[PDB]
């Protein structure tokens, strides 16, 4: 993985770490909503 | 005077000589997926008056990959049924 | 019956075409108010001009809702 | 004045009457989910 | 040559050409003036 | 609408995140000036 | 019967769609030389010239945003265009890849509004100096048509885009239909057909502009 | 330290097939093998059906006309375009 | 029967359009006071033009209502 | 047959787009008028901006009837 | 039969939403006749602003089509 | 099944929303167009205060459609 | 129950009092865009008589959804 | 009973009433701004036609709302 982080992670990183620190966290809202729509459907498909 | 050499190269004879001299693993496989890739490249695109040519054929390639995909839900409308 | 609610929501929805020669009028009049604070001196021919506007929009919904009576009485 | 305490001009004013609005319609949702 | 050369070729003839990472660390490492 | 069976969700918006901030973010990051 | 060019696809039991979304990666080659040839020079002075236009109002802490917001038109503006082709597919119609990229960013732009300017951020919910008489009747609209942002931000590309597939797809059938009948219908809708396309080829850019630039002042007010 | 490139790679036939494939089968047919060749592999794909036909055929004809169109009269002005983008910077530092 | 009554519905709901003709011949002879009240000159042009528009939404309208008959008289 | 019934009034109800058409050629046409009452010189162009509109708007037009005869009874 | 009528009516009524784009469209162009009747130079930028806001009225003049198809043909 | 018939029926009736917004979008850039015309130096502002408008007249009909969409499946 | 059926309908159909404040709100911000051009030095009095308008055109189109929602869950 | 699902409909319909007035308040606001825009010696009067004219709109608008409770709530 060597060459994945010298490829993906010397140029990417005052990215990540400045300026996006604000988009991660809308990133695990998107997850929690997803979460709770597959939950919503997978419980009434269950149900019939 | 070679062991390994371009698959055209080699005769049927030999050919599972060529088959057992080179190497599989998938550090090989992107070794071999970067040649195509340069190949092309180096071939068609990074010349100073590069065309169409230099890029249709993989729209035109793109194309069919994607009806292989999709010949199984193609069946069931043929117009004629004996073919 | 089935004719009766027939004509009926027939005529109820027919006499809709009326409100575009209402909103006609309306503009047609504020565009001679622009017109005539403008130039106040051809009062009477912009005035002769609106008018017929207004025959002919009040005409176009006339139409539409005698449309609706025969509606009713077709 | 009030009018010069509920400002709508400035900066200040605006956020107090919003965060106003903002508590009473709170207190308000919280009476009525008894009933 | 110019064809023969890349960007570092330029940061090695024209220094005043270098975009610098200091005072403007991002990209287009300047500003749009 | 087969937008609505949801079984395929996760990978769509994970394969969507790799590329959206990943390779773009490699390729254009190298674009130059005039 | 038609839904179908929407369905996830698979050729087997094995997860391919994510190699119909990085394909378009590599028709924007980087280069490595300065001087270049055609199809890298051309990409080059259109991004030059698209962020000389659409990142002058904003202000300086703003300008950092550059790479995010090119990088998602350019690559939108791929998907969108590619899709077009007899039996492509187009991976933003999947509404959820269209959430998943909305959300995030109108997210973090609020946040970056609620952590710093605060008074200010709480401020814009109220217009200067608006009558006192209706306040509320007013910090209430504002704060539900905030909300809306990112659903009709995604919602609109999303079918926007579907329709048009669709309705090409309609067209020639019927005017295979119509041949059955007779010849000069099937001229007519060709040329309908082509109308479309061009169309579809616009249509399918002025989205990408219209939402990276939505966020770009969505970012110029909270910034 | 980088090396240069070629005026023009390889010449291509239909602006889509590359012509070595012809001249590779010169020696058995010479010059009306290929032709005959793809026109009854399509001819055969046809027949048998392993292509139906559908809207979506005359949405291709479409959008590959509008290309041909576009390229066989915008073409070498883009050429040219970008040539001149080229020597514009060359000169523009020089 | 059902279907007959559906025939004076729609016969009837097929004329919600001429909305339009009100509209338009409103803005159309307010663009023409406003015409003849900044430039005199035009009187005959611009009346042309108008009763143009006019033929042109009325039609329009009109031919909207040949559809509510058709349907009337299916 | 009640699919008729809702056959011709998807037929009528869906014959109303021509709203669209209307309006935006009363607009239009105004719109030729002022400018034209304004300066009488460019009168070839204005009229050409004005046949797009002509054409452009009778389109959504012809859409919405094609639509309609699309279901009256062919489907 | 009688969800297939209603899904007609439905597709009748959701036509409609086609007015609001004819309109903006003959509205945009009278503004573009007259923006230009009165400054012919810039004709360049105008022509552009309209087409950029023909294509968001048919966006949503397509939006109703295609809610009507999708009733119609798949629910 | 009547009890979804009448959900196809709302649906398709609260489809119309987005007309209004289809006008106003339409009359924005007009205005625009002219205000640009006129003083051509303030494209900037002048855009900056047509979009905003532009998205406020679309939400309220997406709005609507979101609600026929409801309405159908659930 | 076709009770609970035209209840939906009724819903649907009068959520359609909003396209109202669509083409009001549209006029509404042309109008400023041009009474902005002509005056650059009003913009503040400008906007503040602009909101004034926006907003009691939001709410007498948001009065329908309101009804519909209403209507739907309590009667 | 069907009663009132026919109430309903008719309810939830005639309450588009409130379209017109939407669009009427819009636009009187927009040619309000654009009159002040160019004569700023006249706010008073101005506001005070201003505000006859939004409420002659509203009022159109709500005697159709009002109706409609009534034909709800009384028949
Ligand atoms: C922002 C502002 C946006 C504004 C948009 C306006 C456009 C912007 C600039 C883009 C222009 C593109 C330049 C170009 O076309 O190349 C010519 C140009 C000229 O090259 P040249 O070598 O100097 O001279 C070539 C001669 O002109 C050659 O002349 P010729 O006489 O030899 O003619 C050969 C021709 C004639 O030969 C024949 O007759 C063959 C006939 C058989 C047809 C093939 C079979 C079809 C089967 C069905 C047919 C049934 C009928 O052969 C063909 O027919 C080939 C067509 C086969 C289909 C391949 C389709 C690929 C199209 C690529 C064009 C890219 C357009 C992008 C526009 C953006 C989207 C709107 O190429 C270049 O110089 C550089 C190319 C740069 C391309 C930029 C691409 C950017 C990346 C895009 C990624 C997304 C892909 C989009 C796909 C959709």
């Amino acid at each position: 993985l060597q060459s994945l982080i010298k490829n993906v992670w010397i140029p990417l990183k005052p990215y990540y770490t400045q300026v996006y620190q604000e988009i991660w966290v809308g990133m695990g809202l998107m997850g929690f909503i997803v979460y709770k729509i597959r939950s919503a459907d997978k419980r009434s498909k269950a149900l019939k | 005077p070679l062991k390994d050499r371009r698959l055209l190269e080699v005769k049927l004879g030999e050919l599972p000589s060529w088959i057992l001299m080179r190497d599989f693993t998938p550090s090989g496989i992107a070794g071999a997926f970067q040649r195509g890739y340069y190949r092309y490249y180096n071939k068609y695109v990074n010349v100073k008056k590069g065309s169409v040519a230099g890029l249709s054929m993989v729209l035109a390639a793109y194309v069919v990959f994607n009806y292989c995909r999709s010949y199984k839900e193609l069946k069931h409308e043929r117009l004629r049924k004996y073919h | 019956d089935i004719d009766t609610a027939a004509k009926f929501i027939g005529a109820g929805a027919a006499t809709v075409g009326v409100a575009g020669s209402g909103a006609g009028i309306g503009t047609v009049f504020g565009s001679l108010i622009i017109g005539y604070a403008r130039n106040p001196s051809l009062k009477q021919q912009l005035f002769s001009y609106a008018i017929l506007g207004f025959a002919l929009s009040e005409a176009m919904g006339l139409f539409c809702l005698m449309v609706a009576f025969l509606i009713l009485f077709a | 004045g009030i009018k010069k305490y509920f400002n709508s001009y400035t900066l200040t004013g605006r956020m107090n009457c919003v965060l106003a609005t903002y508590g009473g319609i709170a207190l308000l949702v919280l009476y009525f989910k008894l009933r | 040559p110019f064809d023969q050369m890349t960007i570092e070729d330029l940061n090695e003839v024209f220094p005043e050409t270098k975009l610098d990472k200091k005072k403007y660390p991002y990209w287009p490492h300047r500003p749009i003036e | 609408m087969p937008q609505l069976d949801t079984s395929t969700w996760f990978i769509t918006i994970t394969s969507m995140i790799m590329t959206l901030f990943i390779l773009f973010q490699l390729k254009i990051s190298n674009y130059s000036y005039p | 019967n038609l839904f179908a060019s929407f369905i996830a696809p698979t050729m087997m039991g094995l997860p391919i769609v994510t190699l119909i979304i990085m394909f378009p990666s590599l028709l924007f080659p980087t280069p490595k030389r300065l001087i270049n040839n055609r199809t890298i020079s051309i990409q080059q002075w259109l991004i030059q010239l698209t962020s000389k236009q659409m990142m002058a109002i904003h202000n300086q802490k703003g300008q950092t945003w550059s790479l995010m917001l090119m990088s998602l038109i350019m690559f939108i503006g791929s998907t969108n265009i590619l899709g077009l082709l007899p039996h492509s597919f187009t991976p933003t119609t999947q509404l959820s890849m269209n959430l998943g990229m909305a959300i995030p960013l109108w997210s973090a732009t609020v946040f970056t509004g609620f952590r710093y300017k605060t008074k200010t951020s709480l401020a814009h919910f109220l217009p200067q100096g608006t009558p006192a008489l209706l306040i509320p009747m007013l910090v209430i609209i504002e704060t539900i048509s905030l909300f809306i942002q990112p659903v009709a931000l995604a919602v609109r590309l999303t079918a926007n885009i579907t329709a048009g597939h669709l309705l090409i797809h309609l067209i020639g059938g019927a005017t295979l239909a119509l041949l059955n009948i007779n010849t000069m219908t099937a001229f007519i809708t060709f040329t309908i057909l082509i109308l479309l396309t061009i169309l579809e080829f616009a249509v399918a850019l002025i989205q990408a502009y219209v939402f990276t630039l939505l966020v770009s002042l969505y970012l110029h007010d909270n910034t | 330290p980088v090396p240069p490139l070629p005026e023009h790679g390889g010449k291509v036939r239909l602006g889509l097939i590359p012509e070595e494939f012809f001249q590779f089968l010169y020696p058995k047919t010479g010059v009306t093998g290929p032709y005959v060749l793809g026109t009854g592999l399509i001819l055969y794909l046809l027949s048998k059906e392993i292509y139906v036909i559908t809207a979506e055929t005359f949405s291709a004809i479409s959008t590959i006309g509008v290309l041909v169109y576009i390229v066989k009269k915008y073409g070498a002005s883009i050429g040219a375009f970008a040539d001149k983008l080229n020597e514009q910077k060359i000169a523009q530092l020089e």
